[PDB]
RNA sequence: UGACCCCUGCGAUUUCCCCAAAUGUGGGAAACUCGACUGCAUAAUUUGUGGUAGUGGGGGACUGCGUUCGCGCUUUCCCCUG
């Protein structure tokens, strides 16, 4: 397993569905659109999960970096 | 930047992020807003959990204090500087 | 930055094709947007300008929040200035 | 003199299961095999497991990334 | 450098108190001071938010994580002031 | 209280129950998209550029470079010299360009309306070889204290060649600031 | 980018305080300008009296709050 | 940038909310690159507190939550720079 | 070291170094002249 | 407070030319030297872009556990307060 830095990892994650959990429990799962040098994520057809359970569907969503807790594919 | 220079040596009350009030003689500052207070006193508002009583104030004398700008919220003039004349 | 020259337009291409293009296209089409801030309140309004710091200039905004039974409270602000650090989420009109 | 960068590189080559603590959160932790890291301390894992002290349940996540600012403490195995 | 930073460098070696963002207050002799507000103390007296205290011998504190510092009032007589 | 021991009775919630945006057909005002002192300038630059391009097509259609009474002799024999000092006498230009070979004819161009010296002339040598011999040596010569460049005139030799006013030519003495050095010569 | 003067605490048993009321205890081996510390023979020192030794570990300076030397340097 | 536009709002009245729920209504007199603003003839209202009129107040930019500007502000003309 | 010479044609100053082929950098003219010395020179007006 | 009128802004130093009440008082040129004047490394751990969110308190009826009957935790409705 060759080393894969986080920037190339996220770049490969671009275009595929990804769920991101925030520092306060809420989560957002959607098709990753693009990112910036600060990891400001922008998703499409996003669905918001509250406390792990599905809460609703939002759509296109722009979220800053300093608020998200982590990210995971699928 | 006379906005801060004109206020040097005045008795200012600094408002902290936690809700405390540090009242002392504003001596000097810097770009980061780190202030130096002389003969400072710390006040804090405690909520009354027993009954409808007047807000409880717990004063605390500190003397010379150095407040970090990141922890400084605002500052206002409580009163003129200590007059040295009789 | 990767382009230490003073003539660098990295912020330009960033706002034009990067994730921050949501605000550029928002001001272009004059579309509304709902923002979730660190105040636990949501601000729904239009945008007129912004920069790298994610500080937008809003107008015709409507603040909304809930306290506690949970009771909702809402008000209106015709012109305001929102900070970026306090922002949590942004959502354009999904229509 | 061993530095954190060299130690992280050693753990990476070893592919050991590194556990990570969260910033301002003590009850939840994450563990996985590191694949890479940047100067920002962001870490990528191949198979991550979210473990909580109260629940003791290990939630499987898979190939994921974690922000460096959220990291609090690293632990081997 | 900054005037507060200089006042700290000259405040080196004397008894000072320091309160941090976590609420703990440490009062003791200052050993080393730096431009980045990193402070080292010795034989300090700690007060926690609850009020309990403890005893320490040699301590170092990061500068960004400090709420404020209390220095000797005599430092107001510095030549720059 | 401390940030870690603070009991969050109402932590941050989502926005899923708070989607009350306006309908799609309720589009935004189309006329509310414009800016001052940013687009009118580009508009004026585009008009002046197109206007010039059209004047260029009209000039190309009206005037014929090859069919020029002033131009005479073989094109491969004729030479072109520019950046020449205005005080250079015809005899001075003869004494400087006859060295490479005898000059059949010499033509000093003049302003049509002002009559001032243009600063460039066409020299027609008796032999094409004398011209080619001058091509390499003449470039960079100094006549009357001002450096001059020399290249074979391409106005009737190179396909698709035209002067400054028609968008062509060489040399950047008046190109973007700090982009073309004045020391370098043609 | 001046690094901290932690040469005194090198190869000394310390007890560090973290942000979320957490504490650890181990021997220091190296530091960095960003206060990234590397301590060996580290114990978790959870809220309860229970102890868990894991050994070599790494700590982020952004989360390191305080470091005390139990061996008085 | 945009802080220059924030610095251009001198002599106008606004209402700023802070990250701690505090409200402050007053006229702006000066701003810095760090977003620190000085308001004269201002009225402050801390959370669960009573309003108080202060003749001056220098606030830092980090603790600011948002501003509320007048309704007649010329945004299209003021955002040209 | 500098060795400024005046070109005959363009009367231009230009440095020349030893072993440097003699040619005005400005006009390619091969005739140059040394500049008037700086030594103190006096003449009784007899 | 302040209309009209002047410089587009430097504290200091160096060289050339010139007006000159000619060692001073000034103007037209640059030269590279310190200042914390600005932009980028400055929204990627140390202040200039947040894990300090603000998310409550009190008066009446209304549950339970322990109890020193003052209280700690815990469950409901109506009111004043921010
Ligand atoms: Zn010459």
């Amino acid at each position: 397993s060759l080393p894969l830095n986080p920037k190339p990892f996220l770049n490969g994650l671009t275009g595929k569905p990804v769920m991101v959990k925030l520092k306060w429990g809420m989560e957002y799962k959607g098709y990753l659109v693009s990112v910036d040098g600060y990891m400001n994520m922008q998703l499409a057809n996003t669905e918001e999960y509250i406390d792990g359970a599905l809460s609703g569907h939002l759509g296109e969503v722009l979220i800053r970096c300093n608020n998200v807790l982590y990210i995971r594919g699928v | 930047s006379s906005k801060m220079l004109q206020h040097i040596d005045y008795r200012m009350r600094c408002i902290l992020q936690d809700g405390r009030i540090f009242i002392g003689t504003f001596k000097a500052f810097d770009k980061h807003m780190n202030l130096i207070l002389c003969d400072c006193d710390e006040f804090r508002k405690i909520k009354p959990k027993n009954s409808k009583q007047a807000e409880r104030e717990e004063k605390r004398v500190l003397g010379l204090v150095l407040l970090r700008g990141e922890n400084l919220v605002s500052m206002t003039v409580e009163g003129p500087p200590p007059k040295d004349t009789g | 930055e990767m382009t230490p020259e003073e003539l660098q337009k990295r912020e330009e291409e960033e706002f034009n094709t990067g994730p921050l293009s949501v605000l550029t296209q928002s001001v272009k089409n004059n579309t509304q947007v709902l923002i979730n801030c660190r105040n636990n309140k949501k601000l729904l309004g239009r945008v007129k300008a912004f920069d790298r710091h994610c500080n937008m200039v809003l107008e015709n905004v409507k603040e909304m929040w809930t306290e506690v039974k949970p009771v909702n409270k809402d008000r209106y602000i015709s012109k305001m200035f929102l900070r970026g650090d306090s922002v949590i989420v942004v959502l354009r009109n999904p229509l | 003199m061993v530095q954190p960068i060299n130690l992280i590189f050693r753990y990476l080559q070893n592919r050991s299961r590194i556990q990570v603590w969260l910033y301002e959160q003590v009850n939840m932790r994450i563990e996985g095999c590191i694949i890479g890291f940047d100067e920002y301390m962001n870490l990528v894992l191949d198979d991550a497991e979210e473990i909580h002290s109260k629940t003791k349940s290990r939630k499987q996540l898979g190939r994921i990334m974690l922000k460096g600012d959220n990291i609090t403490l690293l632990q081997s195995v | 450098i900054g005037v507060p930073i200089k006042v700290l460098h000259e405040a080196e070696g004397h008894i000072v108190t320091c309160e941090t963002n976590t609420g703990e207050v440490y009062r003791g002799k200052l050993i080393e001071a730096e431009d980045n507000m990193n402070c080292q103390m010795s034989n300090i007296t700690v007060t926690y938010r609850d009020g309990r205290v403890a005893q320490l011998e040699q301590v170092y504190i990061r500068g960004s994580k400090i709420r404020f510092l209390i220095l000797p009032d005599m430092l107001k007589n510095a030549p720059m002031l | 209280k401390l940030p870690h021991e603070k009991h969050h009775n109402q932590p941050y919630c989502g926005i899923a129950p708070y989607i009350r945006e306006f309908e799609d057909p309720r589009d935004a005002p189309p006329p509310t998209r414009a800016e001052t002192r940013e687009e009118r300038m580009e508009r004026k630059r585009r008009e002046k550029i197109e206007r010039r391009q059209q004047e260029v097509e009209t000039e190309l259609k009206m005037w014929d470079p090859h069919n020029d009474p002033n131009a005479q002799g073989d094109a491969f024999k004729t030479l072109f010299v520019a950046r020449v000092n205005y005080d250079t006498t015809e005899s001075k230009l003869r004494r400087e360009f006859e060295v490479y070979g005898p000059i059949k004819r010499i033509h000093m161009v003049y302003s049509k309306r002002s009559g001032k010296p243009r600063g460039y002339a066409f020299i027609e040598y008796e032999h094409e070889r004398d011209m080619h011999s001058a091509y390499k040596h003449a470039d960079g010569k100094k006549i009357d204290g001002r450096r001059v460049l020399v290249d074979v005139e391409r106005g009737r030799t190179v396909k698709g060649w035209r002067p400054r006013r028609l968008g062509g030519g060489l040399g950047g003495t008046r190109r973007g600031g700090a982009d073309v050095n004045i020391r370098h010569s043609g | 980018a001046h690094p901290p003067e932690l040469k005194k605490f090198m190869d000394k048993k310390l007890s560090l305080k973290l942000n979320g009321g957490r504490h650890v205890q181990g021997i220091l081996r190296g530091f960095d300008p960003f206060m990234n510390l590397v301590i060996d023979e580290c114990v978790e020192m959870a809220t309860s009296g229970q102890q868990n030794n894991i050994g070599m570990v790494v700590i982020r300076g952004n989360s390191i709050i305080m470091l005390e030397a139990l061996e008085r340097v | 940038k945009l802080v220059r536009f924030l610095m251009k709002l001198s002599h106008e009245t606004v209402t700023i909310e802070l990250k701690n729920g505090t409200q402050v209504h007053g006229t702006i007199t000066g701003v810095d690159v760090s977003m620190n603003t000085h308001l004269k003839a201002v009225k402050m209202t801390l959370k669960n507190r009573e309003p108080v009129q202060l003749e001056t107040l220098s606030i830092r930019g980090n603790n600011i939550r948002y501003f509320i500007l007048p309704d007649s502000l010329p945004l299209d003309t003021l955002l040209v720079d | 070291q500098p060795m400024i010479y005046i070109c005959g044609e363009c009367h231009t100053e230009n440095e020349i170094k030893s072993r440097d082929p003699i040619r005005c950098r400005e006009c390619g003219y091969r005739i140059m002249y040394k500049k008037r010395t700086k030594r103190l020179v006096v003449f009784d007006a007899r």
